[PDB]
């Protein structure tokens, strides 16, 4: 159809969800 | 004796059918000229709702294939201390002119990812670009 | 309201809407139908729906 | 000088002030209408009486709604709705059957022009809500036309008094459709226990179907 | 061979910018009142800095500066509210002056 | 004898034509994209009847269509220049006060009139209290700006459609079109959207009034001989 049209995928600019400084740490 | 009900119907409505019992007795000024080129929608009152449950709305994000290249050239190189100029309706950032060099050697057959994104660095080092890596 | 779905077949108009009238050999009928599946979905609306006519007749 | 208005209720209101104590004002409903489907309603408020019956009247002329009428004498189907915790279910009536609704369904139909109708009302008989609800009822009603246009179909209407004839009401302005109209063979549409009882001959009320004055 | 506006719209420096976060832009001082500074940037909304101590008098009605954007609208929605609040304008740090 | 055919050849002819007044010269898809008429709000104060006509969220700001505002646009220019030829009262409301002087200024210059001040109750639907019995009404209304200034529907929208008058109006993501007559959607807060608006209405009215007197005088012309 038209190439210049939007396309469907996910949040390419998503930060990394932040973490506890003890996150993966026992 | 135009009716003031705005809830019931549109100003359209309400005036043709006001004309056709003969409780107005001249058509107003805007009536032919709206009756000739009517708005796409004919204006009624609705009331908003609020969503309830599952419902959506049917608005999507705007993505295009470049932004996952904008998105790994910011992490990499960071945001360029030249300043967008976004009166310019043809400027180029840094990242935009990586992106099309981007483009340029996918074209030329490149297909991994990794390498593709090395070799563009150096083509715009070699005609004269500041690329500094953030980390 | 009427309660339920399809309230239609509660009335004796819907009732008396059956062709089906048994020749009097006809003593007992069992009707054998599995409430999942597309192929019984026939079954069950004959059950949901003809049953009432055909008893009513 | 074509509209004539009609009282609906008369109601002394009384609110507590803190120096005269219990004051007395009216709250007066009027129907305006023409009888050629231009027709109104309003309250109005006043100390004295005749002020409220001025300011209702005049107002009401202001907030107008036209009613369409099937063959300028009946409503296009039977109206089912509720306003509130009224309930108002008006049926579809030929010629002749005249007006048997609640009295002021009558005054207000003879507003409007409509000679042929029956209604009940049942919940709560409050007359501005019932005043409301009829006048929602009537001005949200689907005409033959638009229910052909809608559908791209042709109206049908069929008489016992004419037989078997087909009587086309309304055809639609654009293309006609070429796929009939699925045919369900039976209908998930709600029923009013009312009406199945009273075609059942189960309805059994001494005030029902009662000899009146024409109306 | 007209443009589409999908085409205009994925071509737009400010599509092509991205996010918005800690993203220099260029700014034009379009109105001064004391010491509030109202700068256009391109966006859909101006952003208000307060004159800078230093060389304060080079900023003029016209004169274009360096902005460091935050947000392109800053809006937030509130204890109870149905919508968002907006306050209308954008969020930038005032630089300095770009020079040639 | 003579009347029906002057609102023959003046007031019905120019009504047979899809655009009697080109004013699809007026603008394009890329002038409108230039002056940034497609930035709306961000996705968090998006109306729900507005929907429609976004064309998307580009990072939670909304994108407004503007295939569909140049369709929008060239109705409610059309009606707006077909309303000056009939010499129709045409008022512009709009509360933003960023743009009341510019607003009152377009007004005044194509010969209309301008309402951005503070709307006091029943101007419209009291009119005649407030002005005279004789007080004649504006045939347009036309809204630069739909909200009033704590982000509501402005008052005179809903008493416009009490007072049977069409209006045109700038409807942004945020606002509400359901009553208004002609609605545009477009950006109603970046200077450059406004100042076209305004150059936009402003020669779509200018135009339409010259016609006017072109088609009358040469209708009186060839009327003695
Ligand atoms: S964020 Fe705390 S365990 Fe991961
Ligand atoms: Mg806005």
């Amino acid at each position: 159809s038209n190439e210049d049209l939007p396309i469907s995928m996910e949040n390419p600019y998503k930060e990394p969800l932040k973490k506890c400084i003890l996150c993966g740490k026992h | 004796a135009g009716s003031r009900l705005e809830t019931v119907g549109s100003i359209f409505s309400r005036t043709r059918d006001l004309v056709r019992a003969g409780v107005l007795k001249e058509k107003p000024l805007w009536f032919d000229v709206y009756d000739a080129f009517p708005p796409l929608r004919e204006p009624v009152f609705q009331r908003p709702r609020v969503r309830y449950g599952k419902a959506k709305a049917p608005i999507q994000d705007i993505w295009y294939h470049e932004d996952r290249i904008r998105a790994k050239f910011y992490s990499v190189y960071g945001s360029g201390q030249r300043a967008f100029d976004l009166f310019n309706p043809n400027f180029k950032s840094t990242c935009q002119r990586f992106v099309e060099k981007y483009t340029e050697l996918q074209k030329l057959g490149e297909t991994d990812e990794e390498k593709l994104f090395v070799e563009t660095g150096k083509a715009l080092l070699a005609e004269g670009v500041i690329l500094r890596r953030v980390g | 309201p009427m309660k339920g779905r399809f309230p239609i077949r509660r009335t004796l108009q819907y009732l008396s809407q059956g062709n089906v009238v048994f020749k009097d050999s006809v003593k007992v009928m069992t009707v054998n139908y599995n409430t999942h599946g597309e192929l019984g979905e026939g079954a069950r609306k004959f059950v949901f729906f003809n049953i009432p006519q055909i008893q009513y007749k | 000088e074509d509209f004539d208005t009609r009282i609906l209720e008369v109601r002394n209101v009384f609110t507590m002030t803190a120096k005269e104590g219990r004051k007395k004002s009216i709250r007066v409903l009027v129907a305006v209408g023409n009888g050629k489907g231009a027709a109104g309603f309003s309250i109005g408020k006043a100390t004295d009486r005749m002020d409220a019956f001025r300011k209702a009247k005049n107002r009401a002329v202001h907030h107008l709604h036209y009613i369409e009428r099937y063959e300028d004498h009946t409503i296009f189907h039977d109206i089912s709705l509720r306003f509130k915790r009224t309930h108002i279910k008006m049926k579809k009536q030929p010629k002749g059957y005249g007006l048997r609704c609640h009295r002021a369904i009558i005054t207000i139909c003879r507003l409007i022009g409509i000679k042929d109708m029956y209604a009940k009302v049942s919940g709560s008989i409050n007359m501005l809500s019932l005043t409301q609800g009829l006048f929602r009822g009537l001005s949200r009603q689907e005409t033959h036309q638009q229910l052909a246009d809608k559908k791209g179909l042709h109206v049908v209407e069929i008489r016992e008094e004419c037989g078997p004839l087909p009587i086309v009401v309304a055809s639609p302005r654009g293309p006609l459709r070429k796929d009939p109209e699925p045919e369900d063979e039976v209908p998930d549409v709600k029923l009013d226990w009312e009406d199945v009882k009273t075609a059942q001959g189960m309805k059994r009320s001494v005030w029902s179907n009662l000899k009146r004055a024409a109306t | 061979n007209v443009e589409s506006f999908a085409s205009m719209l994925r071509h737009s420096p400010l599509t092509q910018m991205g996010p918005a976060k800690d993203k220099l832009v260029i700014g034009r001082i379009f109105h001064i009142v004391e010491n509030d500074l109202y700068i256009d940037f391109g966006g859909k909304f101006h952003c208000v800095c307060r004159r800078p101590e230093v060389d304060g008098e080079k900023y003029q009605k016209g004169t274009r500066v360096r902005l460091r954007l935050l947000d392109l609208e800053l809006t937030s929605r509130f204890l109870g509210a149905t919508t968002d609040t907006t306050v209308l304008e954008a969020n930038a740090v005032l630089l300095g002056i770009q020079e040639s | 004898e003579d009347s029906t055919d002057f609102n023959d050849k003046i007031l019905n002819e120019p009504l047979k034509h899809s655009d009697f007044f080109n004013v699809k010269e007026l603008f394009s898809v890329r002038s409108l994209f230039d002056a940034r008429v497609h930035l709306g709000h961000k996705a968090g104060c998006r109306h729900r009847f507005m929907e429609p006509y976004i064309f998307g969220s580009r990072l939670d700001h909304d994108i407004i269509d503007l295939e569909q505002t140049a369709t929008h646009l060239q109705l409610a220019l059309n009606f707006t220049a077909h309303m000056a030829y009939r010499k129709g009262i045409i008022l512009f409301i709009s509360r933003n006060r960023q743009f009341s002087y510019l607003i009152e200024n377009m007004a005044r210059d194509c010969g209309e009139y301008a309402h951005t001040r503070y709307f006091r109750g029943g101007m419209l639907t009291n009119a005649r209290l407030l002005f005279g019995p004789t007080v004649r009404l504006p045939d347009l209304i036309i809204f630069l700006h739909t909200l009033n200034n704590i982000f509501e529907p402005h008052v005179a929208v809903r008493d416009a459609a009490k007072m049977n008058i069409p209006t045109v109006g700038i409807v942004d993501t945020n606002c509400n079109p359901c009553l208004i007559t002609y609605p545009v959607p477009g950006n109603d807060d970046s200077p450059l959207a406004v100042h076209l608006y305004c150059r936009l209405f402003q020669t779509a009215i200018t135009r339409a009034k010259e016609k006017r007197q072109q088609v009358e005088a040469l209708y009186r012309l060839q009327g003695q001989k």
